[PDB]
């Protein structure tokens, strides 16, 4: 009554619907097993956490700006005027059982979300997963990053703790007023009044439960549909031509490791949602516009923005009776970088000439100027971030505060040039380091030559050898070639027994002969498939 | 090569799996099990190893249930019998939660990496440029729904439907946006000149004529008399002190008609003013600016707290160097001359409030700011 | 906790601060801090501030390790090397490389 | 019968449409155009007719833009120059909106019903019981992912993963629900007996001992002294009057420590009590119930306003028949005897508050209700 009822309900599902065609198409789909192809899954797998916590945070949070005295449990805030957003965020922190944990693992899931989006953008950038067939997928993923950034900024500003209330005052109301023609108009449309306009926090709650995460969920749905139906890309390797995806199928293997990786991402978020404090809004105060911190720094995925405020050197213009302030520039500048980050595949489609349907990836050493432009962007992000904690860097690492913001202000101009030089020539030297492992072998320990005194490194060749001390030099194929005989089948047979006690020797012989024959069968089947493609 | 209808019940199960691969595009080359020799005890030991990980996951989930139900959490206030137990209530929650689902996940993926048979299934793609049937058939079907439905032959529907959807899209789009678009320059706030807009008006402005606007501090008392009237003898040499525009009308916080004319002061952005008391050995370093030479009071200066650009309160103040430093972007201002930006991302003089003493000797504002006090925007500086 | 100041100077941490040193710190402001006088802040208010800071730099961080006292930059740097490095390490233990 | 790769560029367009039908399952039998004879003017007249509907849609969308931007809406308060124009601001919005998109929609569907060629395309279904290949192939693939991955042969993983996911599901489910589950019977409110729970406690209960709980009315004044203390001479014969538990402590609404002990009375559900003054010709019809014979005051009765079942305020009162009628479900109560349900969906006596007069002659409550006053629930009546 456990397999018979499964067969009966399966024939019922096949009777009502006719799914088995469009289920077999799904659970025979192959995803490749490279590790970096899990990175964007983190941006999925934390995002579901952001719903599963976040829904829970919706049914306790009360947005308002109606000024209430606390009269609750938290003693250093009693009788103090606070917005009811902050009061019920304090109630999430201290009243409800396991409430501080759910809101902390929610904030940590937001950090892992907006950081894994950046890690995965680094993946699909430097591996070249964005040219011709997947450029719209880059565009909707880039827009998904923009919505992630703005929506998280609506997130930690949603209680008006004053560390983020001054973040609204800096970013969302100083830059918004600082836009030339229609700046004040979109400010007073966004707030409905002055800066503590009484319908800001509920408007952010409206945009932040549903209105931006509805668009984020729609773009993730269409995004994973573009990854799903239009097949996944892959690195080139042994049996990996342009028009096939090699790897594991969905049903026995990929579903198990994907669900287990969802569970381990949730484990990392839960461990660091418990063991590490985040946004301690009771240590912070209610937002009152006459008191600040010293840090006053945003969350890290937006620290490149007002760090760009912290580094742009006070250039204001004054036309005939008006004022362009500094905040126009970064309102241009954030509009600049996004217009380079959305529209990059069309930019280098124009520059390079990549008018070809690319499915195989390119290793990020194989494309040195694009990896170097990318490392310019990575190090420029790291500079604009690492000079946004300008304050606390100059605090702890004892530097003059003026000195470290000048270090940033020169660094955003000269350090992309330095990292472009180092990145371009480092990619070319990584190419040359695995283009001499083909013309020579793989390096090992030293033998001396017998009749005279020499020292050869005793290279182990990768392909066919000639009759003498040099092999037939292979051609490059976009693959990671192994540079250690370690990573080949050399000395990789320890005792199979236990960590403390050995198994009997016939069992060791059976296990190592069976595993050796299975690995031999793996490379034999992959090699004969590779010969079937060309032959 | 054929659907194989009658010979399919005789067909073996792995041959059906390879038939599904062939009918979908896949071939599962090298699908071999992980433990091909049976009865070995390394298989049994990795079996009980992944059992150890999953049993740790179950034990830590049961631990979550126990330390979530049965735990002395509550906000026990401070150092008292029961405060250290609350200090690790949420870390115990997260330890049990993350350890539970991380042990279950590492058990499931160790079951994948030790017992689920490894495969390299290669799937023949069909990506890019759909074949000659499908392209031209969809093109013919769409051009039959366009050419056969007799658009692009009726000019008057072809433009009137465009004018209809365009005019309705404009009306519906402005119906979306028209509830949002407020005029910032509608005169809202009452002022001595009349009704001025909000950006040219802090709470420091006079309402009818010269009225006593006391530079009152905020003694941070929970509700009862939060704004105490100020004398010059209170602040002393080398002292920042934050003053607010309190008045004789909105008195203590002991009436409900107050605490809304009184928290309005504490919530309005352009209200806080720092009251600088420069040490009088450093009064020869001061150089005032235009229209602003008598905005001191001896050595009392009143510079605003809201900074030049992007409106954070610049409540950092350095005596003995005399620099109003802001925290949000670290922009210094010179406290001596007038709050010109010494250094930072600001480019404008942070505004200065005039000071006199009242009858009975209390610090009052000698009018409004001469410039709009908050962050910059378009309509400024003429 | 500490905060940065203009040209090399910086606010120090208040954790290693005797309460009489806190009262006499705000009472006669040494370097770059305003001297919050006996008449600027009343001794009730100054005893009240040293009641706050000796039970804000002394009370434990409710709900985990206190990544400093100032929030989002240590929370970012402990997202990357503690959380995200562990996430990418799990992602490279699960998936292979080719 | 073949993919037709080379002869497809020569193939005509409607033959490609029929080829798409054949390759999908459809046949478009009878796809004939609506106007097969050309140059007729009935076609031209229906052309300009659907043009009239779409042009009306465009004109009404432009009308929406005009009467949305340029219209004297504002809440002009009452009868004044400009109140009738606001009285039809939203109807003009809806007239232009509904008329615009309804004219566009009736134009598009009249274009469908007059110019788009009618068809009866019959599509051959393939519904129900997928063929012998697909069923057994998916069954073999799923049983290869279950039997080949070597579950159902490892008992210890097969139960430890179940215990792991079950214990973690219990811990995570209680972590969802545990923030919600409050105990209603935790003693919260201070009472004369001590700390009682909230259901056994209205604001009519004494806090320490017999305290003067004045049966004050709510003169609906905006904030200043909303609760005026009550005398028996105020209410007269045959009169409902709503009293609230005001006290001498929480005085007028002119202090911020009041208006939160004072709006707490106006917001608490189980506070309102109607003060019945029965006409004294009808005092021989009254029969009190147990423990409640002295809960009158002469002819002053005090029955609660919150009804017997489902807690709506039963603020309808009928003199000369003496029935407390509730509005939400229309359940009468007998004002004479004790507020027993004469008729309705209630089955319990609506609670009665005891009355005395204070020193200085003011109506006060002579203690608490003898029964829990609000709607019914489990823990009641013993
Ligand atoms: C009359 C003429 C005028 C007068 C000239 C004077 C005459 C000569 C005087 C001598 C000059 C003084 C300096 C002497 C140093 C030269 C010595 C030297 O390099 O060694 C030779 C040799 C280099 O060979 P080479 O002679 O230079 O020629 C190589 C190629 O021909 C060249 O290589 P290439 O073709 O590949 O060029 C690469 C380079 C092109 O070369 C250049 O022209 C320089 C360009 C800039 C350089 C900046 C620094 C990078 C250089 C590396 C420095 C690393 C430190 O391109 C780049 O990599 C940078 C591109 C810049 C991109 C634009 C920046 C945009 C930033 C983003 C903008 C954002 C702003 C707003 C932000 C808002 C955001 C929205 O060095 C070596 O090989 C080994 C080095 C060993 C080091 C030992 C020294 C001690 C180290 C101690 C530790
Ligand atoms: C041609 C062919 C060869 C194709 C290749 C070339 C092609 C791809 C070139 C790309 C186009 C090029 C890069 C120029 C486009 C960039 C332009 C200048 C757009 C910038 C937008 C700008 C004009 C408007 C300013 C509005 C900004 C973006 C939003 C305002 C704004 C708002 C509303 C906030 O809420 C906010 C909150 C917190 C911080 C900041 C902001 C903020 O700046
Ligand atoms: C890939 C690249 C961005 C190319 C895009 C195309 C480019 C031309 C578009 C224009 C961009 C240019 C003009 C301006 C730069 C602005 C910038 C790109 C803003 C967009 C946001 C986003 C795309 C940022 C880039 C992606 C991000 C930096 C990738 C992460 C770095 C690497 C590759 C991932 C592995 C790192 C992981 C293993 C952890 C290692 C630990 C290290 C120390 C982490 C470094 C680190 C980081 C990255 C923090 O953000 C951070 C924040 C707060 C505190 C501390 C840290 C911190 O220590
Ligand atoms: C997302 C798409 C973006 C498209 C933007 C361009 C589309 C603009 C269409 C709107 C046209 C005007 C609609 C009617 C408006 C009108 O009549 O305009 C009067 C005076 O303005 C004017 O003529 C100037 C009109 C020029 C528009 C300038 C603003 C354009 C954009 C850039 C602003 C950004 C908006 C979207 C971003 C915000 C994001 C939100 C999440 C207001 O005087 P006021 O006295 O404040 O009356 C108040 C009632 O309006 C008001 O609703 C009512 O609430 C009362 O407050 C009342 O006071
Ligand atoms: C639909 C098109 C998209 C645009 C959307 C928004 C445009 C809406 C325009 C509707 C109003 C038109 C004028 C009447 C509204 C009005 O009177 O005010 C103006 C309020 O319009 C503004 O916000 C922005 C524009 C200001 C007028 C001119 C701006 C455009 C030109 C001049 C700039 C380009 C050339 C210069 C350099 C260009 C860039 C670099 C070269 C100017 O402010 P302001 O001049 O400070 O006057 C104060 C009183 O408000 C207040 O009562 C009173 O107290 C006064 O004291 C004063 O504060
Ligand atoms: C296992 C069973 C479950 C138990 C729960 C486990 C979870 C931990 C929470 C339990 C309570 C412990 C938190 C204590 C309470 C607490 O907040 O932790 C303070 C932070 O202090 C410090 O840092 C010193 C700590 C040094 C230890 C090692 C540092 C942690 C590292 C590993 C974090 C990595 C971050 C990423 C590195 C970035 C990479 C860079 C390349 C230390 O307090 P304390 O030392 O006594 O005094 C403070 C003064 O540090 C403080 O300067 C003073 O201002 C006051 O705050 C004072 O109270
Ligand atoms: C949708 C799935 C539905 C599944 C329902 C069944 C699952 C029940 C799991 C919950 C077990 C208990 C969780 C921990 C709770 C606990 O420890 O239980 C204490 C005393 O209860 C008890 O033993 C009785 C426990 C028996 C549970 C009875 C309730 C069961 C269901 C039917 C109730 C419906 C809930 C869902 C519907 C609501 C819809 C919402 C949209 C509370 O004393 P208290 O003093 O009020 O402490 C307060 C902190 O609890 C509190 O969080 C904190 O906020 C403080 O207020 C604090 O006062
Ligand atoms: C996990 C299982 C799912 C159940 C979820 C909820 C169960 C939670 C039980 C936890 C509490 C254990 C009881 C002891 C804790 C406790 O006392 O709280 C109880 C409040 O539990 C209740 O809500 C309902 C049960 C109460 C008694 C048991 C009910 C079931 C049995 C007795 C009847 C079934 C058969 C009867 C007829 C068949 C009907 C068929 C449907 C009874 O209060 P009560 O009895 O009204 O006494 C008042 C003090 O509260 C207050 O302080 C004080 O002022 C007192 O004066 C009084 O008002
Ligand atoms: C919330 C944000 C994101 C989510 C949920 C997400 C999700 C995913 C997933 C699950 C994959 C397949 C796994 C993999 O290939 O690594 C993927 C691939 C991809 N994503 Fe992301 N990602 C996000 C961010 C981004 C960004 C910022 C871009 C730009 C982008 C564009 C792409 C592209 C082009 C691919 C295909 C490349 C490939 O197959 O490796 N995504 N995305
Ligand atoms: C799209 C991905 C999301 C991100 C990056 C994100 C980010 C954040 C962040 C950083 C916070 C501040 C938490 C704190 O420090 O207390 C927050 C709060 C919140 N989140 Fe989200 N969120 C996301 C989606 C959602 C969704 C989908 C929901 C609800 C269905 C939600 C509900 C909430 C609520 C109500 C709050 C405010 C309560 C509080 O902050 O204590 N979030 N969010
Ligand atoms: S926010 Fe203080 S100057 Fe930029
Ligand atoms: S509504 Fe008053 S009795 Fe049910």
């Amino acid at each position: 009554d456990f397999a018979k009822l499964a067969a009966a309900q399966g024939d019922a599902i096949d009777s009502r619907y006719h799914p088995s065609a469009a289920v077999r198409r799904q659970l025979n789909k192959v995803f490749p097993t490279h590790w970096s192809f899990l990175l964007g899954e983190i941006a999925l797998y934390s995002f579901i956490i952001l719903l599963l916590t976040g829904v829970w945070l919706t049914l306790f949070f009360d947005p308002s700006m109606a000024h209430v005295t606390y009269d609750g449990v938290y003693q250093p805030l009693r009788g103090v005027q606070m917005s009811r957003a902050y009061e019920t965020a304090l109630d999430i922190s201290f009243e409800v059982r396991g409430g501080l944990f759910v809101r902390q693992v929610h904030h940590w899931a937001a950090l892992m979300f907006a950081a894994s989006i950046m890690v995965h953008l680094a993946r699909i950038f430097f591996t070249g997963a964005f040219r011709r067939p997947r450029e719209a997928n880059w565009v909707i993923g880039s827009l998904l990053l923009i919505l992630a950034m703005f929506e998280g900024f609506f997130g930690y500003s949603l209680p008006d703790d004053l560390l983020s209330g001054t973040g609204i005052r800096a970013a969302l109301s100083g830059i918004t007023m600082g836009i030339p023609v229609i700046g004040t108009w979109m400010h007073w449309a966004l707030f409905g009044g002055d800066f503590p306009g009484e319908i800001l926090i509920p408007r952010l709650y409206a945009l932040h439960i549903l209105l931006i995460p509805g668009i984020i969920l729609a773009l993730i749905g269409a995004h994973l549909a573009l990854v799903w139906f239009q097949k996944h890309t892959q690195f080139p390797g042994p049996g990996r031509t342009e028009t096939n995806v090699v790897g594991v199928r969905v049903m026995p293997v990929f579903a198990v490791k994907s669900g287990a990786f969802f569970a381990m991402i949730t484990g990392v978020l839960g461990l660091m949602g418990g063991l590490l404090t985040i946004n301690p809004i009771w240590n912070l105060g209610p937002y009152k516009p006459s008191q600040v911190s010293a840090g006053s720094q945003p969350d890290f995925y937006m620290m490149w923005t007002d760090g760009l405020i912290r580094l742009w050197p006070a250039w204001e213009f004054y036309p005939f009776g008006h004022t362009i302030p500094q905040g126009v520039w970064v309102a241009v500048g954030m509009g600049l970088v996004f217009a380079l980050l959305i529209a990059y595949p069309f930019i280098e489609k124009k520059v390079t000439g990549d008018d070809a349907h690319h499915n195989l990836l390119q290793r990020p050493r194989d494309v040195p100027v694009r990896t170097a432009i990318g490392s310019m962007a990575i190090a420029l992000y790291l500079l604009l971030t690492f000079a946004c904690m300008n304050d606390i860097i100059a605090l702890k690492f004892h530097i003059s505060l003026n000195a470290t913001t000048w270090i940033g202000r020169i660094g955003m101009v000269v350090l992309p040039a330095i990292v472009y030089f180092v990145a371009y020539r480092w990619a070319i030297s990584l190419q040359r380091s695995d283009r001499e492992v083909l013309e020579h072998g793989v390096e090992t320990g030293i033998i001396k030559r017998l009749p005279h005194g020499a020292y050869v490194e005793l290279h182990q060749p990768l392909g066919p050898v000639d009759e003498h001390g040099h092999p037939i030099p292979l051609e490059y194929a976009g693959a990671p070639l192994p540079k250690r005989m370690n990573k080949l089948g050399s000395g990789g047979a320890p005792g199979t027994g236990s960590f403390l006690f050995p198994d009997p020797a016939v069992e060791h012989e059976a296990l190592t002969e069976a595993a050796h024959a299975s690995e031999h069968k793996s490379l034999t089947a992959l090699k004969e498939h590779q010969d079937r493609i060309h032959g | 090569g054929q659907p194989t209808d009658a010979e399919l019940a005789e067909m073996s199960r792995e041959e059906l799996v390879k038939l599904g691969g062939k009918i979908d595009g896949v071939e599962t080359i090298f699908k071999e099990p992980r433990w091909p020799v049976p009865g070995t005890k390394a298989e049994k030991r990795t079996e009980r190893l992944v059992a150890y990980w999953l049993m740790l996951g179950g034990l830590s989930g049961l631990a979550l249930l126990l330390v979530f139900l049965f735990w002395p959490w509550e906000y026990q206030p401070f150092g008292s019998e029961g405060e250290f137990l609350y200090s690790l209530a949420t870390p115990l929650y997260g330890l049990t939660f993350g350890l539970s689902i991380l042990s279950i996940g590492i058990g499931a993926v160790l079951f994948q990496k030790k017992f689920i048979p490894e495969e390299i299934s290669v799937q023949d793609r069909h990506d890019g440029r759909s074949p000659e049937v499908h392209r031209k058939t969809v093109a013919a079907n769409l051009t039959d729904a366009l050419e056969g439905s007799t658009l692009k032959r009726r000019k008057v529907i072809g433009l009137s439907l465009g004018i209809g959807l365009g005019a309705f899209g404009a009306g519906t789009l402005v119906a979306f946006i028209g509830g949002l678009i407020k005029n910032p320059w509608k005169p809202v706030v009452p002022t001595a000149e009349g009704k001025k807009a909000v950006l040219w008006t802090s709470g420091w402005t006079p309402r009818f004529k010269g009225e006593t606007i006391y530079l009152a501090r905020a003694t941070g008392r929970p509700g009862e008399s939060p704004f105490v009237k100020m004398r010059p003898e209170d602040i002393d040499a080398g002292g920042m002190e934050t003053v607010f525009p309190w008045r004789e009308s909105d008195g203590d916080g002991t009436t409900v008609e107050s605490e809304h004319k009184l928290t309005e002061i504490a919530m309005g952005v352009r209200n806080p003013v720092m009251l600088i008391r420069i040490k009088p050995a450093d009064m020869h370093r001061v150089i005032k600016r235009k229209g602003q030479e008598s905005f001191n009071f001896g050595e009392l200066f009143a510079y605003t707290k809201v900074c030049s650009h992007l409106g954070c309160p610049s409540s950092l103040y350095e005596q003995q160097t005399y620099r109003i430093l802001c925290p949000c972007h670290q922009s210094q201002f010179d406290a001596l001359e007038f709050a010109k930006p010494i250094f930072g991302p600001a480019a404008r003089a942070l505004a200065q409030l005039p000071i006199t003493i009242d009858e009975d000797g209390y610090l009052v504002a000698n009018g409004d700011f001469v410039e709009p006090v908050g962050p910059a925007f378009w309509e400024r500086k003429s | 906790k500490g905060g940065a100041l203009s040209s090399g100077k910086y606010a120090p941490d208040l954790g290693d601060a005797n309460p009489a040193q806190i009262y006499t710190a705000m009472l006669t402001g040494p370097q770059n801090m305003p001297k919050f006088s006996d008449r600027q802040l009343t001794p009730d208010e100054k005893r009240d501030i040293v009641a706050y800071v000796r039970e804000s730099a002394e009370t434990p961080s409710y709900g985990g390790y206190g990544l400093g006292g100032f929030g989002p930059a240590p929370e970012g740097m402990a997202m990357w090397i503690i959380g995200m490095v562990a996430a990418i390490g799990v992602a490279m233990w699960i998936g292979s490389r080719a």
